[PDB]
């Protein structure tokens, strides 16, 4: 009946967990020291974008590495031209509580959604010179956490009911949902091949999910309390994850287990936004001390320090060629750092 | 050169219509209101003059936002902190669901989270016991130690509705930094905005005094 | 003399504390102002430090002119210059102070009309206005030029009534309206019900340390040229009663700190 | 549906004056600067006035400066070109062009139908080719462009326009910066070029190809059209 | 209830499809990463810095 369910479960954890187990030889740190340090990493505030007149929560870069669209409390999205500090565009929204934003690999929409449980599509090129809304995705029981964008049609959302969906735009239907978290996902990362995505949600755990079937591949745990920030490795085998707690967590999707453990004793606070460089040597991920800080990700030691911002640093990321990172905060500005 | 002109000219009218929408925002006051179990939350919303819903009146020349946030159903701790910086909260309890995992306890156990909150420490508290006209007749039959074993008054119902007054008034532990107003409401009560443009106005002259250093 | 010695001391005493207190005092208020919605005490606040500045830069000539017993080895364009600009900042730190004790009693009095009536605009009419004024009724030292001393019989007929002007209108207007915002504002401040008892205090004792400030020190400057004209002589301790008007150029930042 | 109707031109006696009127709608025309280009009768285009977005900038073409000026009415979507002293050589057709910052550039886009003026009586120098070829469908025609001054740009953009202007019909934006493809142009189209000397090529022909074509550059505002080379179907 | 059985049945399955997948080594895994740094270090601007000729912030 119902007893035995439960008792086969934990027969079936077991498993999983020895066979992790079995396939854990050497940790990453024992083959990756003897290679050189990474040294001491110095980065400058090369522009220091302004606008916003409230805490920013959003900061997707554009494909070209150029554009830059960033969200706020305000109710306004902002396009920054990242290498002359104009702004390109400047939305109004219905509601002020975006928590994402999303910019197309196209550069031809813009998304975004928060507290309203509604991902409103903005069309960017028009016959007309203003930015004009196309569609509102309708369905989800709560708050938007995370959108991006797979093509011009296609649009995985994450939200706080818990559940994640892949939204159609010319079609505002739910393709496919995603279902199997226990808590609400907060974030989500995609694939270089759009074919695969992660999400981490409150339970301390990461679900690896297939877009097309819509049903989880794999599940991560070792976290300790809620996951804020996730991002997926250049490689598209690995992800990192960042929690509520001071540690960052990179994860293997072959080896399906914990691989190596970003953490200090100095840093009490949580980790709110994580992203990797080009080659996936660096972690960045921000943190509520105001900081910002710069992981190696093959030996855990801190290689740089981010000091610009007098609030908490609540998105990050990092340019499709690498060249820039560009680092937002509660503070209401946006900081493109560069290195020497 | 002649065509950064063009693109700083059109960046700069953005910062224009920044400057005044930000200029028009500063001038509001926002408003969470934060009830538990639709306590009352209707009858007030219909007596000032989806996800979250917005409410907007004009009382005395003063633009007001309310935000209701009882839809969301989720985790408030992912989201309370979107609420940092607001004006006042407008705390909503019926004093009749103390005879229905207590409907009067778990309002004060939100309560006591949402007023003991580290984004919450310093801003106003408005608590709305509506129902009152209700809670008379209830207290006349049904005693008030069927939800607070230790209450020994009797069962009149001023010293009951102080006696719930003050539990709530107690759940703060910041008594020095931060005021919780208390009003008595019912359905045909035409003052109740009143009370909050009077308690709205303290915040405003807080804010005044921080502005010129006196704070 | 020991009287120039005393004079001399205090001066050095107010500049050592008082040029360094002012300049984080000017870059905090300067950032203020480009920080987005800048509010009008914010300006009369940046217009209060860039006069109190004014008065320590030829604060040096005055420990200069006290370093040779009073004796002035200068040109005397020097001296008329150096005085057009010191006593023009003692009154306008007087009006730039006025200025903000009506922002503070219209705080407290109609705090929902000064939210929604608050604009930098003001601010900056108050400064202009304060700045054209004191500049204006100040220029009687570059006109009617040991500098700025003891005339024989012609100026005294001219400076005595101009002294007498400056008193009246540049000094007992602020001081009238200082007295009356501040004395307003106590009164509503310890009748306000729903005010911290802790930071009750705090504003009330903050203005009242102001109010007794703007007595002390924009006093005796401005009695003496009641007393000259009564006697038809220039004061003797009017240098005296000068070292207390700059004094208020270093507790300024100091009020302002915390 | 972008729309310019152009309103306000007829006979006018030398040294006469005259308002031209500009209709917008269909689009935002707050947001988007306007142009005058007028083109004399069996002659080229050339610029005449520019209005910002927020009328802020305002810009004349050296035959018209003192003499003319320009203006526009937000509310209404209205564009004015107030004309005093005209002469017998201001007898063209005018229209008003549209351009809004778009894709990094000053594109433009959208041309009015243009209304008739008939009065009875250090510039960069932009090198057409031979003003006349003979061409036939399902060629490929090359056409070429001389600039006096090198219109590339430190920034790397390469500030070069190209227009057809088909018979009856207003000028149509075709390649912007030299590499770029406008709205609504088909793929035969193509641009190329380096600093001095532009080519546009045009892979499959068609009979809808016929046209004037017209380079501008939008280096130095003081825009400058060239002298235009004609396509014509063999006989 | 049948929706506690039911809950209960949909867990079993997801983690059966979970257990029986193939799992490489971790040094293996390791390896990839290394390998993947190594290869596209150079083109990394933010481990190696470019020079402020090619730099347009």
């Amino acid at each position: 009946e119902l007893d035995q369910l439960r008792q086969e479960a934990e027969q079936l954890k077991n498993q999983i967990r020895d066979a992790r187990k079995a396939c854990a030889d050497a940790t990453l740190s024992q083959i990756t020291n003897n290679i050189d340090p990474v040294g001491r990493i110095q980065m400058r505030t090369r522009r220091t974008l302004r606008g916003h007149l409230a805490k920013i929560y959003a900061m997707h870069w554009g494909t070209d590495s150029r554009l830059l669209v960033s969200a706020s409390q305000d109710g306004k999205l902002i396009i920054w031209d990242s290498y002359t500090t104009n702004k390109v565009h400047a939305i109004p929204l219905r509601s002020s509580w975006v928590m994402t934003c999303a910019y197309a690999p196209s550069g031809n929409y813009v998304a975004c959604g928060g507290l309203d449980n509604i991902c409103s599509i903005y069309n960017l090129k028009t016959r007309e010179g203003n930015v004009r809304v196309s569609r509102e995705l309708a369905g989800h029981t709560g708050y938007l956490s995370c959108c991006r964008f797979l093509d011009d049609n296609q649009i995985v959302t994450s939200s706080g009911d818990t559940t994640c969906a892949l939204w159609d735009i010319e079609t505002g239907q739910q393709t496919t949902t995603f279902t199997g978290h226990t808590g609400d996902v907060m974030s989500l990362s995609l694939a270089p091949d759009t074919r695969l995505f992660v999400s981490g949600a409150c339970d301390a755990s990461a679900k690896l999910w297939d877009v097309r079937e819509g049903m989880c591949r794999q599940t991560f745990t070792g976290h300790e309390s809620d996951i804020n920030a996730i991002c997926f490795f250049p490689n598209g085998n690995a992800f990192a994850t960042g929690s509520d707690d001071a540690t960052c967590r990179l994860f293997d999707l072959r080896a399906d287990q914990e691989l190596m453990t970003y953490s200090h004793d100095n840093i009490i606070c949580g980790i709110t936004s994580v992203s990797f460089s080009k080659s996936g040597r660096l972690l960045l991920a921000g943190y509520d001390d105001f900081n910002c800080n710069v992981w190696d990700a093959l030996k855990a030691d801190r290689a740089g320090v981010l000091a610009g911002h007098d609030n908490r640093v609540s998105c990050l990321g990092v340019t499709d060629d690498g060249m820039a990172v560009a680092t937002g905060s509660w503070d209401s500005f946006l900081k493109i750092w560069n290195g020497s | 050169s002649a065509e950064d002109k063009a693109a700083v000219e059109r960046s700069k009218m953005i910062d224009r219509n920044l400057r005044e929408d930000g200029e028009k925002a500063a001038r509001e006051v926002k408003l969470l209101l934060l009830g538990a179990g639709e306590s009352g939350k209707s009858t007030i919303v219909k007596q000032m003059k989806t996800g979250i819903v917005e409410t907007h009146f004009t009382f005395k020349d003063l633009h007001f936002k309310m935000f209701d946030v009882g839809g969301q159903r989720s985790e408030r701790k992912k989201w309370i902190h979107c609420f940092e910086g607001v004006t006042a909260i407008i705390f909503c309890v019926a004093l009749s669901d103390y005879d229905l995992m207590n409907r009067m306890h778990e309002s004060m156990k939100l309560f006591d989270s949402i007023c003991n909150n580290k984004w919450f420490t310093d801003t106003s508290i408005i608590l709305f016991l509506n129902k009152k006209d209700l809670f008379e007749e209830k207290i006349k039959k049904s005693p008030l130690t069927i939800c607070y074993p230790e209450y020994a008054g009797s069962n009149t119902y001023e010293e009951a509705a102080a006696y719930i007054q003050c539990q709530f008034e107690d759940l703060n532990k910041r008594k020095d930094t931060k005021e919780i107003y208390t009003h008595f409401t019912c359905a045909t009560d035409t003052k109740n905005v009143q009370f909050v443009f009077d308690a709205v106005t303290d915040v405003i002259i807080k804010n005044n005094l921080k502005d010129c250093g006196l704070f | 003399d020991w009287k120039s010695s005393l004079i001399l001391m205090a001066y050095i005493i107010i500049f050592l504390t008082g040029l360094p207190a002012n300049l984080l005092a000017l870059r905090a208020f300067v950032g203020r102002v480009r920080q987005p919605q800048p509010a009008p005490v914010h300006i009369l606040l940046l217009s209060l430090t860039l006069a109190d500045l004014l008065l320590l830069l030829l604060l040096p000539f005055k420990i200069i002119e006290a370093a040779s017993n009073f004796r002035w080895y200068l040109p005397k364009i020097v001296c008329a210059l150096t005085g057009f600009g010191f006593y023009s900042s003692i009154y306008c730190s007087t009006w730039l102070l006025a200025g903000i004790s009506i922002e503070r009693y219209l705080g407290v009095a109609f705090p929902v009309q000064y939210k929604l009536s608050r604009r930098p605009l003001y601010g900056v009419i108050a400064a202009l206005v304060a700045w054209v004024m004191s500049f204006g009724h100040c220029t009687i030292v570059i006109i009617v030029q040991t500098c700025y001393e003891n005339f024989t019989d012609e100026q005294l007929d001219v400076v005595l009534p101009v002294r007498l002007e400056l008193c009246l209108v540049l000094f007992f207007i602020p001081m009238a309206v200082t007295i009356f915002c501040y004395w307003r504002f106590v009164w509503i401040m310890l009748t306000q019900p729903h005010v911290g008892a802790q930071r009750r205090r705090r504003a009330v004792g903050l203005a009242v340390v102001t109010l007794l400030n703007f007595l002390v020190c924009f006093g005796p400057y401005n009695v003496s040229h009641l007393v000259g004209f009564y006697q038809r002589k220039s004061p003797w301790w009017r240098s005296i009663a000068v070292v207390f008007s700059s004094l208020n150029a270093s507790l300024d930042p100091l009020l302002f700190y915390f | 549906d972008v729309q310019l109707v152009e309103s306000g031109g007829g006979l006018v006696q030398p040294g006469g004056s005259r308002k031209l009127s500009c209709s917008a709608s269909g689009f935002a025309f707050s947001s988007f600067g306007m142009h005058w280009v007028r083109q004399a009768p069996e002659k080229g285009l050339e610029w005449v006035a520019y209005i910002s977005s927020g009328s802020g900038t305002i810009y004349y073409a050296d035959t018209v400066k003192g003499r003319f000026t320009i203006s526009r009415d937000d509310p209404k979507n209205t564009l004015f070109l107030q004309m005093t002293s005209l002469r017998s050589e201001d007898t063209a057709m005018y229209y008003c062009v549209r351009s809004i910052y778009y894709y990094g550039s000053s594109p433009f886009d959208f041309w009015g139908q243009g209304t008739t003026l008939t009065v009875s009586s250090s510039d960069i120098v932009m090198t057409q080719a031979t003003s006349s070829v003979p061409v036939t469908p399902g060629e490929s025609v090359s056409i070429s462009c001389r600039s006096s001054k090198s219109l590339l740009h430190s920034n790397g953009n390469t500030y070069l326009y190209w227009f057809l202007q088909r018979p009856g019909q207003s000028p149509q934006l075709l390649i912007y910066r030299m590499s770029n493809l406008a709205s609504g142009v088909p793929d035969r189209f193509s641009g190329s070029g380096s600093g001095t000397a532009f080519t546009l090529t045009i892979s499959r022909l068609e009979a809808e190809d016929v046209g004037v074509y017209y380079c501008m550059q939008h280096l130095e505002y003081p825009l400058t059209f060239g002298a235009g080379t004609k396509l014509e179907l063999k006989a | 209830n049948t929706a506690s059985i039911a809950q209960a049945r949909k867990l079993v399955e997801q983690l059966k499809m979970e257990a029986n997948i193939d799992r490489i080594k971790v040094s293996k895994a390791a390896a990839d990463l290394m390998a993947y740094c190594e290869a596209h270090a150079k083109e990394d601007p933010l481990l190696t810095p470019v020079p402020a000729s090619e730099n347009p912030f």
